[PDB]
């Protein structure tokens, strides 16, 4: 089916607020093998955040629950039975992304801006994966989630300016990644601070809508480097 | 903490 029809269904499938429906549209039109507009590049990106960040937070609660002082066995078993089995399904979102991401969108993309944020995801995808992983298999994970915001960010650094959404974005997730993921401060909010001192440096240069999505982000930047300093 | 998609 025509691109065209995929992605109306898949604006159709956001607006109903169904994203399992959204995120297979946009695969289907990933998979066929043409780079995507900055378009259906953000549909694809909303889509498997809204699949994912589903089974995160259900993740999350069952994990909390299974923290509470259960009595029976059998309630206990099932928690983890019920947690195992989100973690199957958070599984598989990330794979199935982490596989278009490789196969199609990644060596597809031919401008810089593309590529550093099929790279982010990339980071994102893996750094999902390693808070559901276990044993030896989640150090591959919280590696490989690594190189991918790396790369990414030499790649912002070389070829976008500070204040460039996308790489305000890398930013921000990179620096989150340490401080979840790697359980390192430091870290986070030395790449926070970079990230934002660099960016009010040409910030005025900069004017309004160009430097609206950019605030928020650096919002966010603010906000985190506030929080984990205390 | 929050971030962006
Ligand atoms: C939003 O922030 C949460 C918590 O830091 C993170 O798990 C998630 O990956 C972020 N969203 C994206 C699209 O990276």
């Amino acid at each position: 089916m025509d691109k065209s029809e995929l992605v109306q269904k898949a604006k159709l499938a956001e607006q109903a607020e169904r994203y399992d429906d959204m995120a297979a549209a946009m695969k289907a039109v990933t998979e066929q093998g043409h780079e995507l507009s900055n378009e259906e590049r953000n549909l694809l990106s909303v889509a498997y955040k809204n699949v994912v960040g589903a089974r995160r937070s259900s993740w999350r609660v069952i994990s909390s629950i299974e923290q509470k002082t259960e009595r029976n066995e059998k309630k206990q078993q099932m928690g983890k039975e019920y947690r195992e089995k989100i973690e199957a399904e958070l599984q598989d979102i990330c794979n199935d992304v982490l596989e278009l991401l490789d196969k199609y969108l990644i060596p597809n993309a031919t401008q810089p801006e593309s590529k550093v944020f099929y790279l982010k995801m990339k980071g994102d995808y893996f750094r999902y994966l390693s808070e559901v992983a276990s044993g030896d298999n989640k150090q591959t994970t919280v590696s490989n989630s690594q190189q991918a915001y790396q790369e990414a960010f030499e790649i912002s650094k070389k070829e976008m300016q500070p204040t460039h959404p996308i790489r305000l974005g890398l930013a921000l997730n990179f620096s989150v990644f340490y401080y979840e993921i790697l359980n390192s401060p430091e870290k986070a909010c030395s790449l926070a601070k970079t990230a934002f001192d660099e960016a009010i440096a040409e910030l005025d240069t900069l004017n309004e809508e160009s430097y609206k999505d950019s605030t928020l982000i650096m919002q966010l930047l603010r906000d985190n480097l506030t929080l984990w300093t205390s | 903490p929050v971030s962006q998609a």
